[PDB]
């Protein structure tokens, strides 16, 4: 689009808005885009405001060195070299100082991680302190990006607050204010020249990572040379509100809330949707990998880390996680593996290390069995184990409570998985190229694997489980077309209903002995 | 079909339609009925024997020895031994000490096989089975719970044979410097007098 | 050449070295997997004969001593002909993962030099040989996870702080943590006790509410005031605390995105936008909240009236709640552009714009907004400049832009 | 002792006494901004009896100066907090808590 344009896109399912489909198209052999899909298709315009980037070599001539003081060269001899803001990768919160070195008018400072606004020039907090009587008025605030102007050997010391120095002079403008801020050390510039700038009392690199004596200062692969780039695309941000507004005395007005997923990076702070990483390779897969991690450390039965990853996830996160439709393939694993292995794998292996045992007492409730009324199974008073469930709470009684297990609430969920099933195969057995992991495997296979493991843990009851056989028998997902690990996982869920069986028959063997 | 996890699981599955009675076999020497009275504490037990099982997968002894603590202390332990002669829990605690033995743990492992053997007569004969290996093990106990596998029936007595017998004495060759003597041959009185009577095989 | 100066020795070939490790590393190569399964079986025993008949000889030993002798430098000797020394030392290292993959036997006896490859974990020039190393041992031998003491790990861990976002590490620690079958409870703790708390080598991950702001169409380049009315308030409906924030704002910069940009989105968060308005109602700007009070510490309550001021020729923005003065403090800040109204929320709330149709207010100062719509612009309003417009079938896209009281007169 | 910041005016007068089960929603982060406990995630409203000494001592201090309605903005200084040790896992060692508490009913 250009300028003042409006443009009107349709991706199908707009047959009846298609108009000229007949005339040409459907005879013509082609399609639209509505052949399977029963979602929106999501849309990625380009952005307006710009964010800082790292630096591969897509430019004419653009080469940041990692050299051994301990320097970061450059080189600009190109047909363009308008503007180049620059900015190291880690910031700093809240002693120790930053070197630069330019051979040609062009600024050194401190960039606050809310800054897009590219400009060829200089300009853009500032706050006068409130004590309820007025009668103060002065500051509490100066900073938003900072200036300065052979060998120019600025340098900007900082903290406490912050100073400067220019080749030994201090100059003015010392901005001694920011409370608990963090400051990226930053540098706007034009090239005239190459080979401009070089980077780096105690020194410098303690004062930013975790070991923090560390007084000789040396460059880490962690460190890069971001560059302020001006468009990448978003996500359309697919349901947005249902306001509502109106005209004498205007009552805007909302009232169906909705929820993101976001997540912020800590060491190059911002927070993304976590959508946006459908196409972002490598914070898709190290999540991916992080959650595979929060699964096995809290594996076999940690009923302490459990309570520590309870605090972590946070369960109404995951009754998100498990309904979003619009998650990535891997994540969509990640998370139903997660609820499993936190809540739900303590439990279930206590039952299926009780599944050949069968004893069971001989009381009368016992004998009552009709035995073969002429799997949804009616009475079973056998004596399978015991589940007890503790709050995750954050009091000093922790020595009892980090016993069993966190506990998040099963009666909301087991009706959730049913609308899931129910919405799953009824939608998906018409063959759409669409679902939800992008391949039929994480469609079903994480949501056969909740099904399972809450299928053993002694709830879906006989007035449920006579919905549930709905789905398989109908007497259909045992009867549809499906690949091999969602097979795999239904034939664990056949043998679980063929095992109930045996149950049952043994129970009704001791109530006619 | 490839993943031949896949091929096993539907044939595993395919072949219990057509053998129930198979099924029905490999499920009844395991059941047990016990009257209302004794359900309570049973659970108490049951719920003290997982804290066993979940435990075969790992300082990390303390939990073990309070749980056989609260197993061995229970009121239907004597009572049935049938039950925890087919709940395998002989098996279990002779697992957990063969993954030890690749110092406190064995010892108060030992105690419980020993209180094991003392309560029935078929369950010293379940017990039995595990002495060609269990012999061993001489650490010094581990050596007692081939004693009283042996101690009071003649059948086992009569049954166990001379390969047994000469590992026995192989170890009492080995004390050619002692003191490991006085155990080695408190084996051996239970192996051929065993009631009165030196049986002269 | 570990002398002082030989500087003649011609006993060095590296041409005849460098080639022979690709013949070893194809030579231990393990076999693919587009094979039947007839012959797999037969390179797979090939594989692990060759393996062992390597470890008996100690073959092992014998390049972990030019491990122990090459890692002196960082670029040496006469530096033309060790130009490949990298390559070389790269290339070394995947020798020594070929020949500890499949056999236990060979991981039992790389079991006690486990210490010396992580003192070498810090060279940072090879860790990926020394990384892949140690997961190709980890997974394979139960023996070699009992040396390693925490001390180990948190060298693990400081990598993955020097080191960025590498997956091979969580692919080392998933299987630190969980043996074959076991799981090594003392290692357990130890993760959750380093790499848990610090939120900083890990992606933190939250859910907060849609941000959505309004503008009434008006545009502003005396004393502007404006009105609010607040009706209807719902402190938690989500399982979290709703927000509701009343200001301003000005048009050159910062298109508003919601959530996506800067953190959880809103009013107040950038420093174009000037807002105001909580439960205890302290300011935003700039996404940082001060601390300003009030002699009731109130909610934008289902029974409130906000002022709202601004001031044209005085960089001078004050509020107020009821006419009770607040305090305000946003003083000297830029002026470029225009400015306009912007209220923010995301709840179930309704609420009253008051200005015509006023509802209560003094005027004090001198401008109410019923005047700025003058010449012929009317009340109607908008979701601030709005790249989208929620509806069935398409959302109509657009383009960017295209951007008073005292223009010039024509000289002549 | 610890930092009381009022955010609903609640009604002043009954601030609750020991020996009373007090019934709180409660949502905690730390001093960073990022949010470690929650009450309202679970949907089940705290219990705790003051004086029995289960809760940390800031959060009961804290509790005892508020009232029937009123929701407090509580900062606790790290020493009244996990202390020199933290919690292991989910508390770094010596960080200032900021919880927004909210009092519900009483006994």
């Amino acid at each position: 689009l250009g300028v003042a344009q409006v443009g009107r896109m349709n991706f199908g399912k707009d047959v009846s808005t298609l108009k000229y489909f007949t005339i040409c198209g459907l005879q013509e052999g082609y399609e639209p885009f509505a052949v399977n899909t029963n979602r929106d298709i999501t849309m990625w315009l380009s952005k307006r405001l710009p964010q800082f980037l790292q630096v591969p070599s897509s430019h004419e001539h653009i080469e940041v060195t990692r050299i051994d003081v301990t320097q970061k060269s450059f080189g600009s001899q190109n047909s363009s070299t308008d503007i180049m803001f620059y900015r190291l990768s880690m910031p700093i919160e809240c002693t120790y100082y930053y070197s630069v070195r330019i051979f040609p008018n062009v600024w050194v400072g401190w960039i606050t991680s809310d800054f897009h606004q590219y400009d060829t020039a200089f300009d853009l907090v500032t706050v006068t302190l409130g004590d309820e009587k007025g009668k103060v008025h002065e500051s509490i605030k100066r900073s938003n990006y900072m200036v300065c102007a052979n060998n120019g050997l600025e340098i900007g010391c900082v903290v406490g607050l912050l100073t400067f120095t220019a080749n030994g002079k201090d100059l003015s403008t010392y901005y001694q204010v920011e409370p608990s801020t963090k400051l990226f050390p930053a540098v706007f510039a034009q090239a005239t020249s190459p080979n401009v700038f070089q980077f780096e009392a105690g020194l410098f690199k303690s004062e930013h990572k975790n070991p923090v004596p560390q007084c000789p200062p040396r460059l880490h692969v962690q460190f890069l040379s971001h560059v302020l780039w001006s468009r990448m695309p978003n996500q359309f941000l697919k349901v947005d509100v249902s306001r509502i507004s109106e005209r004498q005395g205007w009552l805007v007005q909302c009232l169906e809330p909705l929820q993101f997923m976001s997540l912020h990076i800590p060491e190059e702070n911002r927070s993304v949707d976590i959508l946006e990483l459908t196409e972002q390779e490598e914070l898709l897969k190290f999540h991916y990998h992080t959650l595979r991690l929060y699964s096995a450390v809290c594996a076999l039965g940690n009923h302490r880390v459990a309570h520590a990853l309870c605090s972590h996830v946070d369960e109404p996160q995951l009754l998100y996680a498990i309904e979003n439709k619009y998650m990535p393939g891997l994540l969509r694993a990640g998370y139903y593996d997660l609820l499993i292995d936190i809540h739900l794998s303590s439990y279930a292996t206590a039952r299926l290390m009780m599944n050949n045992e069968f004893i069971v007492p001989m009381t009368e409730e016992t004998k009552s069995i009709t035995l073969f009324p002429d799997p949804g199974i009616g009475l079973s008073t056998s004596l399978r184990p015991r589940m007890q469930f503790s709050s995750p709470s954050f009091v000093s009684i922790n020595n009892e409570c980090y016993q069993y297990s966190p506990e998040f609430p099963l009666d909301i969920l087991k009706a959730k998985t049913i609308q899931m099933l129910t919405e799953a195969v009824q939608e998906g057995s018409l063959h759409a190229r669409d679902p939800v992991g992008g391949t039929t495997e994480f469609l079903f296979v994480p949501l056969i694997k909740l099904f399972y493991t809450l299928l053993i843990m002694g709830i879906f009851h006989n007035e449920d489980l006579k919905h549930i056989l709905q789905l398989i028998e109908p007497s259909g997902l045992l009867q549809m077309k499906l690949p091999e690990p969602v097979k795999l996982q239904m034939c664990l869920l056949l043998q679980y209903l063929c095992d109930c069986q045996v149950r049952h028959r043994i129970e009704a063997i001791v109530a006619f002995s | 079909i490839e993943d031949p996890e896949l091929v096993r699981a539907m044939f595993v599955l395919l072949h219990r339609q057509y053998d129930g009675i198979g099924g029905l076999v490999r499920a009844l020497p395991k059941t047990y009925t016990i009257n209302g009275v004794s359900v309570e504490d049973t659970i108490n037990l049951l719920a003290s024997l997982g804290q066993i099982r979940s435990l075969l997968s790992v300082e990390e002894e303390k939990l073990m020895i309070r749980g056989l603590g609260d197993i061995m202390n229970n009121k239907v332990f004597y009572q049935h031994p049938n039950l925890m002669r087919a709940l395998g829990m002989h098996e279990t605690v002779m697992e957990v000490m063969v993954n030890v033995l690749g110092p406190k743990m064995v010892a108060n492992c030992c105690r419980f096989l020993c209180y094991f053997c003392r309560i029935s007569r078929q369950n010293q004969k379940a017990m039995f089975d595990h002495l060609s290996y269990l012999l061993e093990n001489s650490s010094v106990t581990p050596l007692d719970v081939a004693a009283a596998s042996v101690m009071d029936n003649n059948e086992l007595a009569l049954a166990l044979r001379e390969p047994d017998l000469e590992k026995v004495v192989r170890y009492l060759a080995g004390c050619g410097l002692p003191v490991e003597g006085e155990r080695y041959l408190d084996f051996l009185r239970f192996a051929v007098f065993c009631n009165g009577e030196s049986v002269e095989e | 050449l570990s002398k002082k100066a030989k500087a003649s020795t011609v006993d060095l070939p590296i041409e005849s070295v460098s080639l022979s490790l690709q013949d070893l590393i194809g030579y231990f190569h393990p076999p693919d997997e587009h094979l039947e399964h007839e012959d797999k079986q037969n390179r797979l025993r090939a594989l692990k004969n060759r393996q062992n008949l390597f470890q008996e000889e100690g073959m092992i030993n014998l390049v972990l001593e030019c491990i122990d002798r090459l890692h002196v430098y960082s670029s040496v000797a006469g530096r033309e002909a060790g130009e490949s020394w990298k390559s070389i030392l790269n290339s070394l290292y995947e020798l020594l993962a070929a020949l500890i993959r499949g056999n236990r036997k060979n991981c039992a006896q790389f079991s006690g030099s486990l210490d010396w490859l992580i003192s070498r974990l810090e060279r940072l020039e090879a860790s990926s040989g020394i990384l892949e190393v140690l997961h190709c041992v980890l997974v394979e031998s139960p023996e070699a996870l009992n040396i390693i003491k925490e001390g180990h790990i948190k060298s693990i861990i400081s990598l993955l702080d020097k080191h960025g976002r590498n997956h091979k590490v969580l692919d080392v620690l998933c299987s630190l943590c969980v043996c074959h079958g076991v799981a090594v409870r003392s290692n357990q703790h130890l993760i959750c006790d380093n790499l848990l708390p610090g939120r900083d080598l890990l992606l933190q991950t939250r859910l907060v509410n849609h941000v959505s702001s309004m503008r009434p169409n008006i545009f502003l380049g005396k004393k502007w005031y404006y009105e609010l009315m607040v009706d209807h308030t719902e402190p938690f409906v989500t399982a979290e605390a709703t927000h509701l924030r009343v200001g301003w704002a000005s048009t050159e910069g910062y298109s508003p995105y919601p959530g996506g940009g800067e953190e959880w989105g809103g009013n107040g968060v950038g420093d174009d936008l000037f807002s105001y308005g909580f439960d205890g109602l302290h300011l935003w700007s700039g996404c940082i909240a001060r601390t300003v009070s009030s002699p009731n510490q109130h909610l934008l309550r289902t029974d409130d009236v906000i002022s709202c001021c601004l001031d044209l020729s005085a960089p001078s923005i004050s509020f107020r709640i009821n006419g009770q003065p607040v305090q305000g403090m946003f003083e000297n800040f830029n002026i470029d552009g225009l400015f306009f109204p912007v209220v923010s929320f995301s709840a179930g709330i309704k609420v009253r714009f008051l200005l015509g149709e006023f509802k209560f207010l003094p005027p004090p100062g001198y401008a109410p907004c019923y005047e700025a719509v003058l010449p012929k612009e009317k009340l109607k309003v908008e979701h601030s400049r709005e790249y989208k417009q929620e509806r069935t079938y398409t959302r109509d896209l657009l383009g960017p832009t295209v951007s008073a009281f005292t223009p010039i007169p024509v000289d002549t | 002792g610890v930092e009381i910041e009022t955010i609903s005016p609640g009604d002043g007068r009954t601030f609750p006494k020991k020996g009373q089960t007090c019934v709180v929603h409660y949502t905690g982060m730390l001093q960073n901004g990022k949010k470690f406990d929650s009450s309202r995630d679970r949907n089940k409203p705290f219990k705790f009896r003051i004086g029995k000494q289960e809760v940390i001592k800031g959060f009961e201090e804290g509790a005892a100066q508020m009232s029937l309605g009123q929701r407090a903005k509580l900062t606790c200084t790290p020493d009244v907090a996990y202390g020199a040790t933290g919690h292991p896992g989910v508390i770094p060692p010596n960080a200032t808590l900021i919880f927004d508490v909210e009092l519900l009913n009483l006994e």
